[PDB]
C-alpha cells in the first residue's frame, strides 16, 4: 500500500507540432509541491500531461489548480474514483460537494482522491500494469483537441519499486497516438495535426532502449471524431496480451498493454501503416544500441522470388453478378478511363538462382495478384534471394520477424544501401531467422498471418502492385504443407490506387482514349483509378471458391492497400473460429493480420463479403460451395447400369426443445426527442399467429429501444420464427450464428439454389414466411466460463439501408437449463446495449449526412430501466452495426467489467467494432446514477450516452407504514366502505378498525395511492385483512401501478398480478426483481374474500440508499460537539443543547433556548465531512405544555467555510420544512440534493410552547 | 429442406425429391405405413441388440479374429452373413485367419486399394493408416447379428450428430464395451501429432464403432490405431462397401 500524491495543473503553451509557427494549448502538467517549480517532466511526454501510476491497495491524491481561460477538469477511465472524483457532469441529484470536481474554473483547485481497489486492478490474464487515459470531461472534444490529456496506469499489487517504475519489464514507454484538430481548440485554428504525444511530423524525440531488452509498451491512440490505428515496429514482434503480433490495433479512445522483445540493434522506425496516418508524416523511432548485456525440426528455408512488370487485369470473366454502376464507375474502360487492368510491379517466385523458370505456368490460381506466399516456423532460418526486374528499385519486407537492419528491407527518410533497395536486374538475398520472441503463444493458432511488401516507397510500392501473405508457424505445419487443417487459404483485402503507382502514366500514356487531356487527380477519374480488390480481384468472379463438408478451413485474412477504415468481413451459415471465439464477422485493421479456422458445418453455395462502401461490397467478395461428393454414380448405376472398378486388393491364404415467436415488420414513427421526429420500420412480437394481438410492453425491455423482441433459445434448440412483413417496401429476416439453410437465410445473390430456396430472399409487404433457424453447439456458449452468446437479427433485402430504417434485433443463446418458469434467464440480470450512430439520410423512408442521431437503441440520451443491485452479476450484450466509420469505444463509469469467456481479462473500456457483439459481466462497486457511453467524442455529446443506475444490495428494509414515518396524511384510497380508512393501512395494526376496506361494485375498480412524497426505490410488498372471527375479508390478488409525476402513471410487468393473502392475518410477501422508482405508488385488487381488505408496508430503499443513523440517538456522536445557540438553565433544571437526542425519555428530555426566537439555532458538529440525507424532528413533554418546532430552516457548511441555508430546488429560498404536530411523534424529513457538509444548523421558524426538540441525522460516511 | 430439419421426422434413411422429401429404411426393415415409421422387417434384423463387457447377446454383430499363434488379433463387424468388415492393417500381419464373448474359415479378403500402411506411410511421406478399411467374405454363409449399414447422409448429418458411440473394444478374457462421444474436427487433428485424413475421426482395432438411433444400431466407423481414439470414417467408405457386396 501507500500514498501517492501528485501536483498537477492545467495552463497555456505555446505549442510547436515540430521543434526542430506555433499554437496556445491548455494542457496539463506537473507542478512540484506547494506548486512552486513544477517539475522536469521529459521531453517524450510532450502535449500529455503527467503519466499517473499506482498499486492496488494504494492511493492517489490531485491537486488541481486550473491556469487555463475554461473550467477544465480531471477523469480516469478506470472505476477508481467517487463522484466527488468523478471529474464529470450529468444528472446525478447529488450534494454541491460532489459537483465542486464536476468542473473547475479558472484559478479554482480540487483534491481528487482516488481509491485503486483491487476490483478493478489487472490481475489473473492481464500484465503488471494497465494502460488507461485521463483528460478535461467537460466539453472532452473541445477540452482534449486543445491538450488536456494524459495517462493513468493502474498497475498490479506488488510491480512497482520505489523509483515507481515497473520491475517485470526492463523499460517502460507511454505511446499516445493522438489526432488534434485545432479548429476545435477553444482557441480556434483551422489545422489538422496528426502526432504522436503532440509531436507531428515525425519530430517524436528518439526513444531509447539496449539492444536484448525486455520493454512494456502503453499505447494510447485518442481523437475527437472516430478514429483507428494499426501502430507498428519495425524488425519487432510484441505480444498484445498474449498473442503474438506486430501490428497493433488501437482505435480513438482506447489503450494497449504490450510487451515487446528487442533483438537487433539499430534505430527502427514507428508508425500507424494507414495510408493518410503515413503520409501526414506522423512517426518516430526506436534507437536501440548495444549495451554489453547478454541475449531439431529446423530447416532454413529458401526462397527465390522477383519483381516483373506485368500487365494485371483485375475483371476477368466479370459475371453478371457485379453491380452496373461498379463496371462503369471502375472497370469498363469508357469515358476515357484506362478500364480494368493497369501496368503491374508484381512478386513472382522460381525455382533457381537462374530466374529462368518460374515455378508455375499460370499466375496462381485463387492468389490473384498476391506474391508467393512464404512461411516458416520458430526458429528455422529463412532465405530469400530477391531479383528486381521492373523498371525502379525495389525491396522485400516481412512482418513478425526480428529481422536484422542488415537484413531489413526497408528505407528510412534518413539515408544516402544495404539491400534495403535494390535496383533493376540487381540481385539480393535476405537472411533472417524466426526468434523464439517471434513465436506465436498458446492462444494463436497453429499458424500466425502476416505480410510482406518493398520498403522503397512502401505506400505507392504497394499500390503498384507489391503484396504476399506471410505465415509464422510453431512446430507444426510440417513438410511444407499445413497440418492440423485440411485446406490453407488466403483472403487479401487489398485496395489499389494506380494515381499512386509507378506507371500511372504508362498507363494514362497507354490505355486512354485520349492521354493529351488526361486529367489525373480529376475526381471522377481518380476514384476511378483507385479501385479495391479482394485477392486482386476487383469484383466477384464466376468461378467459386469450393470446400468440402465437414472440413476444417483455416484462412488467413490481412487487409493491405492504403485501406483508412476498418475493413468487416462477413460469411454465411459459416463462422469463424478466432481467438478462441466464433464470430460470424472479422474486422481488419490495416496491416494486422488474422487467422481464423471456419469449419464447414454446412452444406451450400454461400456469399462472403465486407460491406460498407458501394465500392467495398463489390470491390471484395465472392462465394464458396460448401457439399459433400454424393450419390453414388457407382450404385445407382450398378443398379440401372454400367459398375465399374472395385477398389480392392483380394487375399485370404492361410491354413433439443423446440421454440416460436412470432415477429413482424411493422411501420412506426419515431423522434429521438421526447424535426426530430420521423417515421421507421421496426419489428414487434405477437400473440400467435393470429396477428392484431401485438404481444405488451414490460419492465425489463423498457430499455431495449428500438430493437426487437429478443429471440432467446438455448444450444440443439430450433427457432421457429414466423415472420410477415406489414410496411411499404419488402423486407427480411437475417440471423447471425445460428445454423440456417438455403430457406432461412434471408439474402438474395449468386447463390445456386431454385427458387424453392430464394423465397426467403426477400418478403414484399403482407409477405408471410417462416424462418426454422437452428442452435449448433458451436452458435451458443463457448465452454462453461460462457453463460450466453450473443446475435444480431436484420434486414437481408437491404441490411445498411434497412437496419437504418429501424429494423433490427437482438438474439440470445444461453447454457442448456438457463430460462426458467417464464421465459428469462435466472440468477442474472440482463441488458442488451445498441451502440448505432442511425442515419436518417440513409433510410429508406425520407425524401452505388445532417439527420445523424449518434443514439443507443434509438434513444439517444434517455432510455431506461437501467436499474442494478450493487454486486449482482449483471451481464451487458453490446451489439454494433455501423459501417466502417462507427466504432463505439464503450464505457461504464465508477464500474468495471470483464467481457465473458474471458474473466481473467479486466479492461473496463471496450472498443465495439462493427458487426460485433460480445457479452460482458457487470457486478457494480459504486450506488447511485452513472452514465455509460462511448469514449468518442463527436458521439458522445450528440446522443450516444445513457444513464444508468445501482442499488445498495440492502434494499429491502422496512420503509414507514408500520412506523408511521409516512404520514396518515400520505395515504388514501378510491373509497372505502365503514370506519375503514387508509390512513389506518398499516401492519399488524389493531383494533375494532385496523385496515382499509372498501365495497367492490360492477363499476370501477378500487385501489389505494401511497404517496412517499420523494422518488423512492421499492423492491417488495406485503398484504392482509383484518379478522373480525368468524371471516376474515382478505385481498386474494391485485397489481401495482406507480407514477413519479403525481397523475400519470405506469403499470408493473415482471409480474402483472400479485399473491393476495390466504386469510385476515397471515403476511404475504412480495418481491419486485426490477426495481420499482416513483414518487407515488398504488395497489388495485382484483380477488378478495368479503371485501377488498388491506393493510400493507413498503419494502425499498432510497434512491442513493445513504439513511444511515449518524449517532445522535446512539449517542456515537458526543455532546462535546453538539453546540447550542442558547440553552436555558433555570434554577432548577436546565436543557443543554447535547440533550438533543431521539426518542429521548428521562430526566430534562431534549433542549430548548432559554431566549426563543427565530434566531435561535442547534449546531451539531460532525468535525469530518459526512454525507446528510434525512433527519428526524421530535418533541418534548414536562409540566407546562409539551413542546415542539412547527416549522424550521437548516443552514450547512460550504466548500469553503462559509454557512449556507438549505435553498430549494423547487423554490427561490431554503426550503422551510413542516415540524411536528405534538411531543413524542417523528417527522422525517429528506433533502432532495443531500447534504455533504460538516456542520448541521436547524434554525426553529415556527414552535408550540418553547423550542424543544429531538435530533437524529441520516447520512453515509462518504 | 426438411430431412435437413429433424431428419424429415424420419426414423431412418430422409432424403429428397424435387419439393418433396423421401423417407427410406435399413436392410431388413419394413418403411413406415405412415410413410416414416421403419420397424423391423425379420427376427434376424440388423441393428437390434437387446431392447464393460459386453454381455453375450448385447453385441451380437462383433467379431473376433483369431490366429493360429496369437489368437485374437483383430475384430470386426458382421455386415451381412458372407461379408464382414475389417481394418486394413489387421490383414497379413499375422500367419493365418479365421457369437461368443468368453475370450469359421475365411474365404476372400478386399483391402482397399488406397490404404496406406506405417512402413509404406513412411515410403511416400503419407498419412499413416489412412482408408485403414477392409472387408471380409467368409467360406460359408453364417448362421444368424449383424449391424446396420447407414446412408453418407444419414450417417453424417444425423447418426455421427449425436453425443457418444459404442465402442465394443475387447487384453481380457472377456468382451468389453463403452460409450465414447464424438469430438469436433479441429479439437482432433490439433489434439494428436499424428494427422489424421477426413477419412478418420476421432472419439481391439477392428472392432464396430456404432452410434445408435430409436433402438436401432448403425456402423458408424471402424477402430483404427491409437489424446482420443481414431476411428475409419465409415460415411466415406459406404458406396465403397456397397460395391463389394452387390458383388453376385
Ligand atoms: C506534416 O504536418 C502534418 C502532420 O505532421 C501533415 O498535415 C496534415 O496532413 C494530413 C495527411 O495529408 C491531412 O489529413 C487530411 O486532412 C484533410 C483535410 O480535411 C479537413 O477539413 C475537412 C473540411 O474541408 C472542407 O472542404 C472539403 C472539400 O471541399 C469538404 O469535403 C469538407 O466538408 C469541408 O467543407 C474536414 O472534413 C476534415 O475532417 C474533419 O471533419 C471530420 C468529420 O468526418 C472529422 O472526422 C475530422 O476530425 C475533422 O474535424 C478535416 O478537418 C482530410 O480531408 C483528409 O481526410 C480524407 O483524405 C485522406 C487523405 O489525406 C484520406 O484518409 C481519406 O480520403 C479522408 O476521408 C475524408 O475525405 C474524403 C475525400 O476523399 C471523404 O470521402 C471522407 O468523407 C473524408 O472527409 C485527411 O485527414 C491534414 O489535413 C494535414 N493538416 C495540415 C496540412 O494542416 C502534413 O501532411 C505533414 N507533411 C509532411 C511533409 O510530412
Ligand atoms: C396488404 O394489402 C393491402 C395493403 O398492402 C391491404 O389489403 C387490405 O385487406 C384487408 C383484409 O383483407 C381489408 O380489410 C382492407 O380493406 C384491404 N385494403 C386496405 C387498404 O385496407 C392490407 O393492408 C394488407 N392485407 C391484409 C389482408 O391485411
Ligand atoms: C540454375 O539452374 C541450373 C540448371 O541446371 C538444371 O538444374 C537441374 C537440377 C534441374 O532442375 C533442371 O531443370 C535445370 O535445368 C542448375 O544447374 C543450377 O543449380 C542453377 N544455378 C546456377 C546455374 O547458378
Ligand atoms: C407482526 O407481524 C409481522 C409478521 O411478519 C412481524 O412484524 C412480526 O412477526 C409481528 N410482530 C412481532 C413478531 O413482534
Ligand atoms: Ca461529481
Ligand atoms: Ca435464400
Ligand atoms: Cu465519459
Amino acid at each position: 500500500a501507500q500514498l501517492r500524491e501528485y501536483h498537477i495543473a492545467a495552463q497555456l503553451e505555446d505549442w510547436d507540432y515540430n521543434p526542430q509557427l506555433t499554437f496556445k494549448k491548455i494542457v496539463y502538467r506537473e507542478y512540484e509541491l506547494d506548486f512552486k517549480q513544477e517539475k522536469p517532466r521529459d521531453a517524450l511526454s510532450g502535449l500529455l500531461g503527467p503519466t499517473l501510476r499506482g498499486e492496488v491497495g494504494d492511493s492517489l491524491i490531485i491537486y488541481f489548480k486550473n491556469f487555463a481561460t475554461q473550467p477544465v477538469s480531471i477523469h480516469p477511465q478506470s472505476a477508481v474514483y467517487n463522484k466527488w472524483s468523478e471529474g464529470s457532469s450529468y444528472s446525478d441529484g447529488t450534494s454541491d460537494v460532489e459537483r465542486l470536481d464536476d468542473a473547475v474554473p479558472p484559478g479554482q483547485s480540487f483534491k481528487y482522491v482516488w481509491n485503486i481497489t483491487a476490483e478493478i486492478g489487472p490481475k489473473k490474464a492481464d500484465p503488471p500494469c494497465l494502460t488507461y487515459a485521463y483528460y478535461s470531461h467537460v466539453n472532452m472534444v473541445r477540452d482534449f483537441n486543445s491538450g488536456l490529456i494524459g495517462a493513468l496506469l493502474i498497475c498490479k499489487e506488488g510491480s512497482l519499486n520505489a523509483n515507481g517504475s515497473q520491475k517485470f519489464f526492463n523499460r517502460e514507454y507511454v505511446l499516445m497516438f493522438s489526432v488534434f484538430d485545432e479548429s476545435k481548440n477553444w482557441y480556434r485554428k483551422p489545422s489538422l495535426q496528426y502526432t504522436i504525444n503532440g509531436f507531428a511530423n515525425g519530430t517524436l524525440p528518439d526513444v531509447q532502449a539496449c539492444a536484448y531488452d525486455h520493454i512494456s509498451w502503453h499505447l494510447i491512440g485518442m481523437s475527437s471524431s472516430p478514429e483507428i490505428f494499426s501502430v507498428h515496429f519495425n524488425g519487432q514482434t510484441l505480444e498484445q496480451n498474449h498473442y503474438k503480433v506486430s501490428t497493433i490495433n488501437l482505435v480513438g479512445g482506447a489503450s494497449v498493454t504490450a510487451d515487446m522483445s528487442v533483438s537487433r540493434t539499430g534505430k527502427w522506425l514507428i508508425s500507424s501503416l494507414v495510408a493518410k496516418h503515413l503520409q501526414a508524416g506522423m512517426y518516430g523511432y526506436l534507437n536501440i544500441k548495444d549495451c554489453g548485456n547478454p541475449d531439431m525440426k529446423i530447416k532454413n528455408w529458401e526462397y527465390f522470388i522477383a519483381a516483373e512488370e506485368i500487365t494485371w487485369d483485375y475483371a476477368p470473366e466479370i459475371p453478371s453478378s457485379v453491380d452496373r454502376r461498379y463496371k462503369a464507375q471502375y472497370l469498363d474502360n469508357f469515358s476515357n478511363f484506362i478500364g480494368k487492368k493497369y501496368k503491374k510491379a508484381v512478386f513472382r517466385q522460381y525455382e533457381d538462382g537462374n530466374f529462368t523458370k518460374p515455378t508455375y505456368a499460370i499466375w496462381p490460381k485463387e492468389r490473384g495478384i498476391l506474391g508467393p506466399v512464404i512461411k516458416a516456423k520458430v526458429r528455422d532460418t529463412v532465405t530469400i534471394v530477391f531479383k528486381n526486374l521492373a523498371s525502379r528499385p525495389y525491396s522485400i519486407y516481412v512482418h513478425g520477424v526480428s529481422v536484422s537492419k542488415d537484413a531489413e528491407g526497408a528505407i528510412y527518410p534518413s539515408d544516402p544501401t544495404h539491400g534495403k533497395a535494390v535496383e533493376p536486374g540487381q540481385v539480393y538475398t535476405y537472411k533472417w531467422t524466426v526468434l523464439d520472441t517471434d513465436e506465436p503463444t498458446v492462444k494463436d493458432s497453429e499458424c500466425i498471418t502476416k505480410l510482406y511488401h518493398s520498403a522503397v516507397d512502401m505506400t505507392r510500392d504497394i499500390a503498384s502492385g507489391l503484396i504476399g501473405p506471410l505465415l509464422v508457424c510453431k512446430h507444426k505445419a510440417l513438410s511444407g504443407v499445413q497440418n492440423k487443417a485440411d485446406v490453407e487459404q488466403h483472403a487479401v483485402f487489398a485496395v489499389f490506387d494506380e494515381n499512386k503507382s509507378w506507371y500511372l502514366e504508362d498507363n494514362i500514356k497507354k490505355y486512354c482514349s485520349n492521354p493529351s487531356a488526361v486529367k489525373k487527380d480529376d475526381p471522377k477519374f481518380y476514384k476511378s483509378n483507385v479501385m479495391y480488390t479482394l485477392n486482386g480481384y476487383a469484383s466477384d468472379r464466376t468461378e467459386v471458391l469450393r470446400f468440402h463438408q465437414s472440413e476444417v478451413v483455416q484462412w488467413h485474412l490481412t487487409s493491405v492497400g492504403t485501406v483508412d477504415e476498418i475493413v468487416p468481413v462477413h460469411l454465411s451459415g459459416h463462422t469463424f473460429l478466432s481467438k478462441g471465439k466464433h464470430q460470424d464477422i472479422l474486422n481488419l485493421f490495416p496491416m494486422s493480420g488474422e487467422s481464423a479456422t471456419v469449419t464447414m458445418d454446412n452444406l451450400g453455395t454461400w456469399l462472403l463479403s465486407s460491406w460498407g462502401s458501394c465500392e467495398m461490397s463489390n470491390g471484395m467478395r465472392l462465394r464458396f460451395l460448401d457439399a459433400n461428393y454424393d450419390d453414388e454414380d457407382e450404385g445407382n448405376e450398378e443398379e440401372e447400369e454400367d459398375d465399374g472398378d472395385i477398389f480392392a486388393d483380394i487375399f485370404i491364404p492361410s491354413e433439443g426443445n423446440k421454440r416460436r415467436y412470432y415477429i413482424a415488420a411493422e411501420e412506426v414513427l419515431w423522434d429521438y426527442s421526447p424535426k426530430t421526429t420521423f417515421k421507421k420500420a421496426i419489428f414487434r412480437s405477437y400473440l400467435d399467429d393470429t396477428f392484431q394481438t401485438p404481444s405488451t410492453g414490460g419492465e425489463y425491455e423498457k430499455h431495449l429501444g428500438i430493437l426487437g423482441p429478443i429471440i432467446r433459445a438455448e444450444v440443439d434448440d430450433v427457432i421457429e420464427i414466423q415472420f410477415k412483413n406489414l410496411a411499404s417496401r419488402p423486407y427480411s429476416l437475417h440471423a447471425h450464428g445460428l445454423l440456417y439453410e438455403k430457406s432461412s437465410e434471408g439474402r438474395s445473390y449468386d447463390d445456386k439454389s431454385p427458387e424453392l430456396f430464394k423465397k426467403d430472399d426477400a418478403i414484399m409487404p403482407n409477405g408471410t414466411y417462416t424462418y426454422v433457424w437452428q442452435v449448433p453447439p458451436r452458435s451458443g456458449p463457448t465452454d462453461n466460463t460462457e453463460k450466453c452468446k450473443s446475435w444480431a437479427y436484420y434486414s437481408g433485402v437491404n441490411p445498411e439501408k434497412d437496419i437504418h430504417s429501424g429494423l433490427i434485433g437482438p438474439i440470445l443463446i444461453c447454457q442448456k437449463g438457463m430460462i426458467d418458469k417464464y421465459n428469462r434467464t435466472i440468477d442474472i440480470r440482463e441488458f442488451v446495449l445498441f451502440f448505432m450512430v442511425f442515419d436518417e439520410e440513409k433510410s429508406w423512408y425520407f425524401p452505388c449526412s445532417l439527420h445523424t442521431f449518434p443514439a443507443i437503441n434509438g434513444i439517444p440520451y434517455q432510455l431506461q430501466g437501467l436499474t442494478m443491485y450493487k454486486d449482482e452479476n449483471v451481464h451487458w450484450h453490446l451489439l454494433n452495426m455501423g459501417g466502417p466509420k462507427d466504432i463505439h469505444v464503450v464505457n461504464f463509469h465508477g464500474q468495471t467489467f470483464t467481457e465473458e469467456g474471458r474473466e481473467d481479462n479486466q479492461l473496463g473500456v471496450l472498443p465495439l467494432l462493427p458487426g460485433t457483439f460480445a457479452s460482458i459481466k457487470m457486478k457494480p462497486s459504486k450506488i447511485g446514477t452513472w452514465l455509460l457511453e462511448t469514449e468518442v467524442g463527436e458521439n458522445q455529446e450528440r446522443g450516444m450516452q445513457a444513464l444508468f443506475t445501482v442499488i445498495d444490495k440492502d434494499c429491502k428494509l422496512p420503509m414507514g407504514l408500520a412506523s408511521g414515518i409516512i404520514q396518515d396524511s400520505q395515504i388514501s384510497a378510491s373509497g372505502h366502505v365503514g370506519y375503514w380508512e387508509p390512513k389506518l393501512a398499516r401492519l399488524n395494526n389493531t383494533g375494532k378498525y385496523n385496515a382499509w376496506s372498501i365495497i367492490k361494485k360492477e363499476h370501477e375498480h378500487p385501489w389505494i395511492q401511497i404517496d412517499l412524497q420523494r422518488q423512492v426505490v421499492i423492491t417488495g410488498i406485503q398484504t392482509q385483512g383484518t379478522v373480525q372471527l368468524l371471516q376474515h375479508s382478505y385481498t386474494v390478488e391485485y397489481f401495482v401501478t406507480y407514477s413519479e409525476d403525481g397523475q400519470n402513471w405506469i403499470t408493473f410487468k415482471g409480474q402483472m398480478h400479485f399473491e393476495g393473502n390466504s386469510d385476515g392475518t397471515t403476511v404475504k410477501e412480495n418481491h419486485i426483481d426490477p426495481p420499482i422508482i416513483a414518487r407515488y405508488i398504488r395497489l388495485h385488487p382484483t380477488k378478495f374474500y368479503n371485501r377488498p381488505t388491506f393493510r400493507i408496508e413498503l419494502l425499498g430503499c432510497e434512491v442513493e440508499g445513504c439513511s444511515v443513523p449518524l449517532g445522535m440517538e446512539s449517542g456515537a456522536i458526543k455532546n462535546k460537539e453538539i453546540t447550542a445557540s442558547s440553552y436555558k438553565k433555570t434554577w432548577w433544571s436546565s436543557w443543554e443543547p447535547f440533550l438533543a437526542r431521539l426518542n429521548l425519555e428521562g430526566g430534562t428530555n431534549a433542549w430548548q433556548p432559554e431566549v426563543n426566537n427565530k434566531d435561535q439555532w442547534l449546531q451539531i458538529d460532525l468535525q469530518h465531512l459526512t454525507k446528510i440525507t434525512s433527519i428526524i424532528t421530535q418533541g418534548a413533554t414536562s409540566m407546562t405544555t409539551s413542546m415542539y418546532v412547527k416549522t424550521f430552516s437548516i443552514h450547512y457548511t460550504d466548500d469553503n467555510s462559509t454557512w449556507k441555508p438549505y435553498l430549494d430546488v423547487r423554490t427561490s429560498m431554503e426550503k422551510v420544512f413542516t415540524g411536528n404536530i405534538n411531543s413524542d411523534g417523528h417527522v422525517k424529513h429528506f433533502f432532495k440534493p443531500p447534504i455533504l457538509s460538516r456542520f448541521i444548523r436547524i434554525i426553529p421558524k415556527t414552535w408550540n410552547q418553547y423550542i424543544a426538540l429531538r435530533i437524529e441525522l441520516f447520512g453515509c460516511e462518504v | 429442406k426438411s430431412c435437413r430439419v429433424d431428419n424429415g421426422n424420419c426414423w431412418h434413411f430422409c432424403k429428397h425429391v424435387q419439393n418433396d422429401i423421401q423417407c427410406s429404411c435399413a436392410e431388413g426393415y419394413l418403411l413406415g405405413e405412415d410413410g416414416h415409421s421403419c420397424v423391423a422387417g425379420g427376427n434376424f434384423s440388423c441393428g437390434r441388440n437387446i431392447k464393460m463387457d459386453c454381455k453375450l447377446g448385447e453385441c451380437p454383430w462383433q467379431a473376433a479374429l483369431v490366429d493360429e499363434k496369437e489368437g485374437v488379433f483383430c475384430g470386426g463387424t458382421i455386415l451381412s452373413p458372407i461379408y464382414v468388415l475389417t481394418a486394413a492393417h489387421c490383414i497379413n500381419e499375422t500367419e493365418t485367419i479365421s457369437g461368443e464373448i468368453d475370450k469359421l474359415s475365411v474365404d476372400k479378403i478386399y483391402v482397399h486399394k488406397k490404404f496406406v500402411p506405417p512402413q509404406k506411410a513412411y515410403k511416400f511421406d503419407l498419412a499413416a493408416y489412412d482408408y485403414d478399411i477392409a472387408i471380409i467374405q467368409m467360406k460359408t454363409p453364417i448362421q444368424f447379428v449383424p449391424a446396420c449399414l447407414p446412408t453418407a447422409d444419414f450417417a453424417n448429418q444425423v447418426l455421427m450428430k449425436q453425443d457418444f458411440g459404442i465402442v465394443s473394444g475387447f487384453k481380457s478374457k472377456t468382451l468389453k464395451v463403452l460409450k465414447v462421444p464424438y469430438v469436433d474436427r479441429h479439437t482432433c487433428m490439433v489434439s494428436s501429432e499424428t494427422p489424421i485424413t477426413p477419412n478418420m475421426f476421432c472419439a481391439d482395432s477392428g472392432g464396430p464403432h456404432t452410434t445408435v438411433y430409436r433402438d436401432t444400431h448403425f456402423i458408424t466407423g471402424i477402430v483404427s490405431s491409437g489424446k482420443y481414439g481414431n476411428y475409419t470414417k465409415l460415411s466415406k467408405f459406404i458406396p465403397w462397401i456397397k460395391r463389394i457386396m452387390r458383388q453376385k
